[PDB]
């Protein structure tokens, strides 16, 4: 009987994010001395390069957190994350300048990687 | 991953099945569906999504399917539907409703809602939306009235004045060609969209049609200037020629015909039924009759919504000062108080319930609250849920039906009524974009931002000199959108078609965009969203007792209101 | 607060009152806007306590009498008006005569 | 005939020599030289030297070397020096800087500043003159805020936003060719000079440069849009074609980079660090060694201005709200938290001490207050001498040294990183005639009357319905240069020169005066006056020690400040 | 007096308060912008007086508590902020949940 | 009431007066604004009284005292100026030097 304005009754249940995708779990670590911060939509290849990680891991995919939220990596920090597939056309441009294009090429994505530095290309 | 709902829903605002409380009335309405991808869900701020090369796109140019703005996470409120969705914004208009991104990376992105470089966003997470108010009946008696009818999400007014005439006190009417222009020219002022009526008055076509060419969107036929047979002749032929719509405050006195007199001068054609009940005119005691009628677009005024304890008081005095009647002429008292029945006002409520009277307006400062058409629209929809129950029509607990319905009285259906509704009156694709949002605690009494064509013309904000908008003082205030020259682009100015055929704007020098007056003589009572019920309404001359399909409708008047002292301060 | 533009003006009514309010305390005959004050804000409040239209309509007759104004102010206020948010919404509350 | 210094300084204001307390600080200003002939000193009223055929000339037309004003005896603060001097101007701009009246009998009169019949005066002795703050970090979020901005002496807003849309209230962000022509005509009602940024972001140019064309002033890249390698790479290649600023919040996160990334990505064009410091934005925690670097024009906002022990405290629910933040989101707070450190704010003081950080800014409504920029600059200027001591470079007593430093950061230095210093920034001949009057008990506090294109726009002034204007409420009020349609001569919209090129201001019926946005790309740290000092700033990633030349900067937070409880209501 | 913008609008919630405690001490329970601008100007006067922010953070969750406003008022408060010149200037004052 | 502009802009006056005198009864020592207001309040209620202009420019003079205000405050001040109705019409009341 207690009324509180514009309160919610939610529905049962729960709400399953990014569902029908493949997931990866990879190890990261910010070999760095600041943190690092990751957020749910950043194409996972591009993120500063202090961070290790198998780079071919993170080819057209991201995060597979709530949309708006990220992963903290403090200075030495390992952690594992959950990776999921980038949907829509698959397509990456700008950010790091590393696909600008389709997240299918592998080698060109990895090659800009690893002739500027970004850690984990093998 | 999953997501619990309580945390999906704080943090994205509800989806499918969630209900939401209407302010603190007992309301519950219910999303029917969501448009949104999980997982993909458009939000802005530090760290967040809508961001360059992530679900903001850094490739196209704004005329490449790039929104000018994007309102994201909105729960819709609108007689098309309660549901979540973006809101995608370009050139002052609606332009995409779905889901909003980038698609490089996101699927079920809405092709033309793509967020790029030319987007700016407003989070609507928590907010429920709605189509900004449509007053049709508004005097323009006093211009501190616009901020008034901003704050409760009216975004249009339709109806006429000049200042505090008394005419204009009386009617809402501006008369004649002159004062027609001046009023124009006045309107480029005036941070709302508008349209004014003309008199509908005369026994030649002449003086009344030359008002529809100066620049009038329609007529008022008022019983204060002589709602005789040949004025509401005249004025519906001059309409059907114009297409125009005419309003009517009918012959209260029954001075030259009775309600079926009146009814006969209209012969079927197409006509707004201003204050329907009665109290704010018409003939005594049964012009409420009109709402069953398949011609009549059935509107009331707000002072009689809903039937309370203390609405039989007021009016007397009311009424007195509007009309202009002298307390020490019998023959003045026995008029007002024969506009005044707790009878008809009790089953007003009811018809509304029923979808027999369509429309709300205020009758802003002549017999009405500029600010309270929203308001007393939901109190009455509550009132009746309390009194009659959920309506039939209702499943899984929610009141959609009757929020459907309801909303429909001051959007859409004015909007239909005087033939505006290619424009405005709903959240729809094509349509100006005239939004409201409000937080759910304060919906129907405070609107939190009020965007007018693309651009937020008022909000409730704070403190001006603080570090962030937030601290207060917390109040209604006018924003950009009114300001310099951008408020003739936020705003339209309704003529009609022969006005705009001749040049009218360019004549006054009107920098407003004009909206043009249009199929409004073609519709009836059917076209009435949610509220298109014909029937034959039996009002007994002697008790005032009203019946329809042999039932007597009756109601009793509330104490006590939702939407009220909770939150007002005086 | 949310305030909207009614609210902000009504405000400045009870202001007038307060001041009108002092100006008796210290034995002063008040003149028309200090009456016309005292009795709106008097009106306002009893909305707000929850009294009726009907009860403030009565009761707005009794709050000041003619040996507490100036000459001529009773004869120069024919009614005062006043609408404020009572339990059930907005109302009107018409004073006629409220000083004799 | 000989005056003592007292009396002279009470009659026409201070002399050489002579110093003037600011507000309740400790500060001291001397005045450095005199522009007068002492005797011939020009004064106006009843009996005064400026009447015809005396201090005023009466022969001379408008054209012949007579000034529409004269302002008389004005003690000039300034970065050009700070000394006695008239002030006249003449089609809005300032003319001459010297002594004016009437050649006919007095001697030493500059040839151009001859009180005639055309010549207004205003009484300038006794009275500090400033030109107008430069204000280059704004959000356009309430219109409110540009009272606010005049009450404290500033002219000139520079930033973006569209009014309370949560983007605006994030980033000073006019997105896309529309919202930004939406904004230059909202602009024509604004009674301060305006400039518009753009988004800058995108990994394409077109997007990015088609907000130039259509009437922007520079760009904002900014982390809340992605303050991504590509978005800054892409922003500098179109400032650098279209001779333009950029402002840079960078990313704080360090997700894409860190500090030695995001330098990599400017790759040594000129940019101007906002909030260099970091609680406004940037880098954790090191952003701002940017202020080191010879390419980087650095500012600061104003709520860590100066350091006081309440300033940590109120910072993060400040920033939660302008980014959008929520408080259930852990790496929301760690975010907000990685912004506001003791250590950097202390050091930040310095830094302004040192002439190392040189411009200051407010970023109003969004972690920024919009009436206190010069305020907080001269709370700086005091906080360090009572700390730090007198500069090694000053003499005779006086804080001459270091008040041009500090009246450098919010005038001339702004208006050099915008390109718009041929036009606004210092009371020097050539430049718009925008000028603050302040009684020096006032000084830095409130604004006695503010000139915008030689008409008062703003002004503390009393009761309309007084014999006078002295008598109470003195409050803050709007002159007649922001009335009407003088409101379009007193005040300066700034644009890119390919706007201008394309006749924007004809194609939106702009009617205010256009300033051209140039000579932005060749500039850089040496050209900020006072405050030109490159030098490597070492930032402890551990502990956020900031060292410069070996040397730890910190000072202490202070409990009390002047400028504050002696003057404000509230 | 010289009074500025901020300084104009705030004397307003200073009347707001006035306004609401009258209200409180006649037994009213406080609505919604009454409870608002009672803590408000609770935090204003504390600025004045030279309490810390720290200090009117905390102390403004202890002036109004759930008995002494209408139901649901509570829960309509997620926080109260206000701004006012301390002895060491302008600062901000966040209340959270003021009113449990 | 008829309000006119004069007598809305005054009524903040009397508002920042009231202010003013809470603050001195719990202690303060006045600000500027503050003593402004003080001071201007209490003139413009002596000519609703019916005093005379000649008493109020002496009387304005005793009002506050150096030990009511911070430092500098009464320096601050030359003089202060206010206009209001007396029995025989607007007049100007102009108090010199008003805290010694
Ligand atoms: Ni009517
Ligand atoms: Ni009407
Ligand atoms: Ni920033
Ligand atoms: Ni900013």
């Amino acid at each position: 009987n207690y009324i509180v304005p514009g309160e919610y009754r939610v529905a049962e249940g729960e709400i399953e994010i990014n569902a029908g995708r493949e997931k990866t779990t990879i190890r990261v670590s910010n070999t760095g001395d600041r943190p690092i911060q990751v957020g749910s939509h950043i194409h996972f290849v591009e993120v500063n390069k202090e961070l290790l990680f198998d780079r071919a891991e993170g080819i057209g995919r991201r995060l597979n957190i709530p949309s708006g939220t990220a992963a903290r990596f403090e200075p030495g920090e390992e952690m594992e994350v959950e990776l999921t597939e980038l949907g829509g056309n698959r397509e990456v441009f700008g950010i790091s300048d590393l696909t600008n294009g389709s997240v299918d090429n592998k080698e060109l994505i990895l090659q800009r990687a690893k002739e500027l530095g970004y850690k984990g290309v093998e | 991953m999953k997501i619990n709902r309580q945390q999906y829903a704080e943090s994205y605002g509800p989806t499918v099945g969630d209900q939401v409380r209407l302010a603190d009335t007992d309301l519950w309405i219910e999303v029917e569906k969501d448009y949104t991808t999980y997982g993909d869900e458009a939000n802005f701020g530090g760290g967040k999504v809508l961001r360059e090369g992530m679900g903001e796109n850094g490739t196209y140019t704004r005329t490449e399917n790039v929104l000018d703005l994007l309102l994201t996470n909105a729960l819709i409120l609108d007689y098309t539907g309660i549901y979540k969705a973006d809101i995608g914004v370009k050139d002052g208009y609606i332009v995409g409703i779905g889901k909003g991104g980038n698609p490089d990376i996101m699927d079920g992105v809405t092709p033309n809602m793509i967020v790029g470089t030319a987007t700016e966003v407003i989070a609507a997470e928590g907010k429920i939306v709605t189509a900004g108010g449509i007053d049709t009946h508004v005097h323009f008696i006093n211009p501190d009235q616009v901020d008034v009818a901003l704050a409760n999400g009216i975004t249009t007014l339709f109806g006429g004045g000049t200042g505090p005439a008394e005419g204009s006190k009386a009617t809402t009417v501006t008369p004649g060609p002159w004062n027609i222009e001046k009023m124009l020219k006045s309107t480029e002022g005036l941070p709302i969209n508008v349209g004014i009526l003309g008199k509908g008055h005369g026994s030649s076509i002449a003086p009344i049609m030359e008002q529809i060419d100066a620049g009038a969107a329609g007529l008022k036929i008022h019983e204060d200037w002589g709602a005789t047979p040949a004025s509401i002749d005249r004025s519906l032929t001059v309409a059907d020629e114009a297409d125009v719509q005419v309003a009517i405050h009918s012959d209260t006195l029954n001075e030259a015909g009775f309600l079926e007199d009146t009814l006969r001068a209209i012969n079927g054609r197409v006509i707004h039924s201003f204050h329907v009940e009665g109290a704010g005119g018409g003939h005594a005691p049964d012009i409420m009759a009109m709402a069953g009628h398949p011609n009549v677009l059935p509107s009331s005024t707000n002072p009689t919504r809903p039937f309370t304890v203390n609405t039989i008081d007021e009016h007397l005095d009311m009424l007195m000062v509007c009309h202009h009647l002298k307390q020490n002429i019998p023959e003045d008292v026995a008029f007002a108080d024969s506009r005044i029945r707790p009878e008809t006002i009790a089953a007003e409520d009811i018809l509304h319930d029923l979808g027999i009277i369509s429309m709300m307006s205020t009758d802003a400062l002549a017999m009405g609250r500029a600010g309270e058409m929203v308001l007393r629209t939901w109190q009455t929809a509550d009132k009746m849920k309390k009194q009659r129950g959920p309506l039939a029509e209702e499943k899984n607990g929610s009141d959609n039906f009757r929020a459907k319905r309801y909303v429909s009285k001051y959007t859409i259906n004015p909007a239909i009524a005087q033939g505006i509704a290619h424009e405005v009156g709903s959240i729809e694709e094509g349509k100006f974009a005239d939004l409201v949002l409000w937080e759910p605690k304060f919906f129907g009494v405070k609107a939190d931002r009020v965007i007018k064509g693309g651009i937020i013309a008022y909000a409730q904000i704070g403190d001006p000199s603080a570090s962030i908008p937030t601290p207060q003082p917390v109040m209604g205030r006018r924003m950009y959108g009114t300001v310099g020259d951008l408020i003739h682009d936020t705003n339209i100015t309704f003529m009609s078609k022969s006005s705009i055929q001749q040049g009218v704007p360019a004549k006054l020098g009107l920098k407003r965009r004009i909206g043009t007056v249009k199929n409004c003589r073609n519709i009836g009572k059917k076209d009435m969203k949610w509220n298109d019920v014909t029937t034959d309404i039996d009002i007994n001359p002697e008790t005032y007792e009203v019946k329809v399909d042999g039932e007597v409708l009756t109601c009793e008047p509330v104490k006590e209101l939702p939407m009220a002292q909770r939150y007002f301060l005086f | 607060m949310h305030l909207n533009p009614a609210e902000k003006e009504k405000l400045q009514i009870f202001l007038a009152s307060e001041l009108a309010l002092k100006r008796k305390a210290r034995g002063l005959k008040l003149n028309y806007p200090e009456a016309v004050a005292i009795i709106t804000s008097f009106i306002m409040e009893g909305a707000r306590d929850g009294k009726t239209v009907a009860m403030l309509m009565e009761e707005g007759k009794h709050v000041l009498t003619r040996d507490d104004v100036m000459e001529g102010v009773p004869e120069m206020i024919d009614d005062i008006q006043a609408e404020a948010t009572f339990p059930d919404g907005t109302k009107l509350v018409t004073v006629h005569n409220p000083i004799s």
